[PDB]
């Protein structure tokens, strides 16, 4: 599978 | 970038040192992160306000 | 493109068809032109008005 980096902003 | 150890951190420090293969986030596309890792044609406009 | 035809015209197509180097031209990012031509970053915003 590929890794989706992302951050936990609204 | 931290000035002195010249590592990167962050999101972009995810792609660079490969532990991530893409950014589906909130990055500003800038010029010294446009070096180091590829950017989309931009996915959302913005501006300061 | 042409329809029937499938050539390009225009400033599109000077850019595939080798007649020129670089456009600095008001061209609309679109995704048809995009996998014949490669496109910057956008310098300017807009739309259909
Ligand atoms: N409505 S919006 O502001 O979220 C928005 C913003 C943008 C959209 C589409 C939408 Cl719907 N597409 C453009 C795209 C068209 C070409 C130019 C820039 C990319 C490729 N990017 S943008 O200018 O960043």
């Amino acid at each position: 599978t590929v890794v989706v980096t992302t951050i936990l902003e609204s | 970038r931290d000035a002195d150890t010249k590592i990167w951190n962050g999101m972009v420090g995810e792609l660079v040192y490969g532990k991530a293969d893409i950014a589906i986030a909130p990055l500003t596309i800038t010029l010294v992160r446009e070096e180091v890792i590829d950017f989309s044609k931009p996915f959302m406009s913005l501006g300061i306000s």
